[PDB]
């Protein structure tokens, strides 16, 4: 239903190296396309999927004068967040911005966010609302008021709600066959011996999109939840994900044990028992 | 607010100029504009903190603008060409993508060659007619500079010290005073007017002040007379009853 | 590019004024509306992020991503208004670049016209004498004359506050003593109650 | 300065088959600040045909980031991960596990 | 499309 375009920046300090490190990232739901180095050789913004190699030369020379102006304004915030947090000059500090729309079953906006972090704890955040800002901090209130002086969260609002879902339909367009696709998991399962008296039964699921998915291990119909290890969806190669779940059983009892797979891209929810 | 530094300047070709642009205070983000007569807003350089960004837009490498001691920023144009005659723009921003940018007054630069043509402006105040009296009902008072270049004049009329606001008028262009000519000398008109008996009232100090605009400390000069500084010509005239 | 018509426009007082502005980058998204006078400084009245119907009371900034434009409406156009206005457009990021702009003049309301020629004395400093056209109305256009070495300046409005009052201005003077007012003004149009009195 | 200690992950994205062609993934999740030390192993020796991912956070705040080599399995060879953060005292063990 | 305004804390 939903679809998403979300951007990521990020700026750590490093004294004596020379300007701050920078690296932002576009995302459309899991899917890349472009990226930024103020490290890297051509300091240009780089295409990965076909889309948005389609999209031609007017847009790429107006997004490398704008990421690296957006660069600029993250390597000064730098310095702001050493003054208000009284911190040491010498210091590897880090800098992260978030923000993107989300546009639903339809393809009009439904969901917007915009949010700052530094150092890894929580700055500043745009609400759902779009009205007001969500502090985390002792002395990111200071940073707050200023961002209400210039209508900062008004002037986002007309960002998210405007260009952020026209270009979103556009590149969702640009490529059908690479974004509005859906692969269902490719599940199966395996048996390791720990010893004679434990194994361990693993849920299986290969290659499929979007990352959304709910693995959980059944015994006897009751939700088990005690000898059960789940790992974090990761990321194949081919735009694709993988995520598996364990589970120790004693050995003889294997029939007790079925999965359960969660998805929306499969009619119902699968079960896998072993063999 | 903003101010830039100084006033005007009438410069020898061949020289430097340092331009000063005190920015309002707590704001990162500078940008340094120039248009004229003709022209329009043409960009220059944009600031940072301290770096540079963009340079890029500059008629030589004569042109070198730079902001590091702090906030204040100055732009440095060496061996002034005559094609740089224009107004600079200076305008400060409270964040980069904010809204609205805060110019100064701005400062006009002239790059003449021969100093050969700096005329104070022979202020004359004329006195109204006693014929628009007994018929409009008001006086009117006309204020006249005949002679005078470059083209650097600011007209201000003064009711008994202070500087009234209402019932004036500047062409904002004044005239040359040949056609197409060999450093041509200028002439701008200005205008008052108020109440009938108030001017027939001698008891009102009607005085038109011409700040001028000529040669500072930087430049001797002995040609014909004395250097012809920056100066001040007025012209006066009370109430008159009969 | 950002390009402009830059007119000059005239419109009378009370009347609509329209500004127009295009660009090319499609996905911009800062426009900006500065006003600035007499060579004075730009000051900014108008700014819009997102199509639709903007408005600090006279001012109406309308904008349309579609044709790629954007509008200004000053409703209730006053005489204090003529002057260059200015679109803007946020280029790269940041930076904003500027269309040429476009001159504005608003003739304002002569209701009373009265089209009389004054001389004006000779104030001991030179034998020159100013002849001053006053109260023509706002159809009436200001050339120069004959002998284009003797200098009229343009037309120009003025004000007189605690009065509530309006006339429009103009000046023709000569260095020779060899120069009327009655023939100073022979190119400028005159309406057929032209009050002239002659010295 | 919040630190997060980079739970890692190794594993090949086809069947894990020998004799077919698949590639070794080194997945680094869940860490913070983002100064990381990564390099995949063939038994000791660096492979450096390696291509880095483009760095990116998760909702978390903490990062992640992808290794990747064109490699093909032999029940023979041994590959493994090495990964070394600001939060790790030593480095970290990580071999690939066929059926893992 | 990238953001086009910008604001420091």
């Amino acid at each position: 239903g939903s679809h998403s375009m979300r951007y990521f920046f990020t700026s750590v300090s490093r004294p004596g190296r020379g300007e701050p490190r920078f690296i932002a990232v576009g995302y459309v739901d899991d899917t890349q396309f472009v990226r930024f180095d103020s490290d890297a050789a051509s300091q240009r913004m780089e295409p990965r999927a076909p889309w948005i190699e389609q999209e031609g030369p007017e847009y790429w020379d107006g997004e490398t004068r704008k990421v690296k102006a957006h660069s600029q304004t993250h390597r000064v915030d730098l310095g702001t967040l050493r003054g208000y947090y009284n911190q040491s000059e010498a210091g590897s500090h880090t800098v992260q911005r978030m923000y993107g729309c989300d546009v639903g079953s339809d393809w009009r906006f439904l969901r917007g966010y915009h949010q700052y972090a530094y150092d890894g704890k929580d700055y500043i955040a745009l609400k759902e609302d779009l009205r007001s800002w969500t502090a985390a901090d002792m002395a990111a209130q200071t940073t707050k008021h200023k961002w209400e002086a210039a209508h900062v969260a008004e002037q986002l609002r007309a960002y998210l709600e405007g260009t952020c879902v026209e270009w979103l339909r556009r590149y969702l367009e640009n490529g059908k066959e690479t974004l509005q696709r859906t692969d269902a998991p490719k599940t199966h399962m395996t048996h390791h011996a720990v010893s004679d008296h434990e194994a361990t039964l693993r849920c299986w699921a290969l290659s499929f999109y979007p990352a959304e998915i709910t693995l959980t291990w059944q015994r006897d119909g009751e939700d088990q939840t005690q000898d059960t290890e789940l790992v974090e969806t990761r990321p194949a190669g081919d735009g694709t994900f993988q995520k598996w779940a364990a589970v120790v059983v004693p050995s003889g009892q294997e029939q007790r044990y079925t999965c359960h797979v969660q998805h929306e891209g499969l009619p119902k929810p699968l079960t896998l028992r072993w063999e | 607010g903003v101010s830039q530094s100084p006033s005007n300047k009438v410069t020898e070709k061949g020289k430097d100029v340092e331009l000063r642009c005190d920015p309002i205070s707590g704001h990162t983000a500078l940008y340094w504009y120039r248009q004229s007569l003709g022209q329009g807003l043409e960009f220059l350089i944009y600031f940072q903190g301290n770096s540079a960004p963009d340079k890029s837009g500059l008629p030589s490498d004569r042109f070198s603008a730079e902001r590091t001691g702090g906030s204040v920023s100055t732009l440095t144009i060496q061996r002034t060409q005559q094609e740089d005659s224009a107004v600079y723009l200076c305008a400060s921003s409270l964040d980069l993508g904010a809204d609205e940018q805060f110019f100064g007054p701005g400062t006009r630069l002239t790059v003449l060659e021969d100093l050969k043509n700096v005329f104070p402006p022979e202020v004359a105040v004329f006195e109204p007619s006693e014929a628009e009296i007994s018929h409009t009902q008001k006086a009117t008072l006309v204020c006249l500079a005949t002679g005078f270049y470059p083209d650097h004049v600011e007209l201000s009329w003064w009711v008994n010290g202070k500087e009234v606001h209402s019932g004036v008028c500047t062409d904002p262009q004044p005239l040359k005073e040949q056609p197409a000519l060999n450093d041509s000398r200028y002439a701008l008109s200005s205008r008052l007017r108020v109440s009938a008996t108030f001017w027939q009232n001698p008891r009102n100090h009607f005085r038109c002040q011409v700040q001028f605009y000529g040669l500072s400390e930087n430049d001797e000069w002995t040609q014909d007379r004395a250097k012809p500084v920056t100066q001040i010509v007025s012209a006066e005239a009370w109430g008159r009853a009969d | 590019e950002v390009e402009q018509n830059s007119g000059p426009l005239s419109v009378p007082e009370g009347a609509i004024a329209s500004l127009n502005c295009t660009y090319s980058d499609r996905g911009s998204q800062s426009f900006f509306w500065y006003r600035q006078y007499s060579g004075k400084s730009p000051e900014l009245i108008m700014f819009i992020y997102s199509n639709g119907d903007k408005e600090d009371g006279r001012f109406t900034a309308q904008l349309n991503k579609a044709s790629q434009y954007v509008s200004l409406l000053i409703r209730d156009s006053q005489p204090s208004d003529s002057a260059t206005y200015l679109c803007a457009v946020r280029e790269g990021a940041q930076k904003l670049v500027f269309g040429q702009g476009t001159r504005l003049t608003i003739n304002p309301n002569i209701q009373n016209p009265d089209p009389a020629v004054y001389q004006l004395r000779d104030s001991k400093s030179s034998d020159k004498s100013v002849c001053l056209f006053t109260d023509f109305d706002s159809q009436t256009n200001v050339s120069q004359s004959k002998d284009s070495d003797v200098y009229i300046t343009d037309k120009c409005v003025l004000d007189m506050r605690s009065m509530d009052f309006k006339s429009n201005s103009a000046v023709a003077w000569s260095n020779k003593s060899d120069f009327a007012c009655a023939n100073a003004f022979n190119n400028s149009i005159i309406p057929e109650d032209t009050f002239f009195p002659s010295p | 300065m919040i630190q997060r200690t980079p739970k890692i992950q190794v594993y090949s994205r086809h069947p894990a088959e020998n004799g077919k062609s698949n590639f070794l993934n080194c997945y680094v999740s869940g860490f913070h600040p983002s100064d990381i030390e990564v390099d995949l192993l063939k038994n000791g020796e660096r492979i450096e045909k390696v291509e880095h991912s483009d760095l990116s956070f998760s909702k978390d705040w903490s990062f992640y980031l992808l290794y990747y080599t064109e490699f093909t399995p032999t029940e023979k060879d041994e590959y493994a991960c090495r990964v070394n953060h600001v939060t790790l005292s030593q480095p970290k063990i990580v071999k690939w596990d066929r059926d893992m | 499309l990238l953001l086009d305004r910008l604001n420091q804390l």
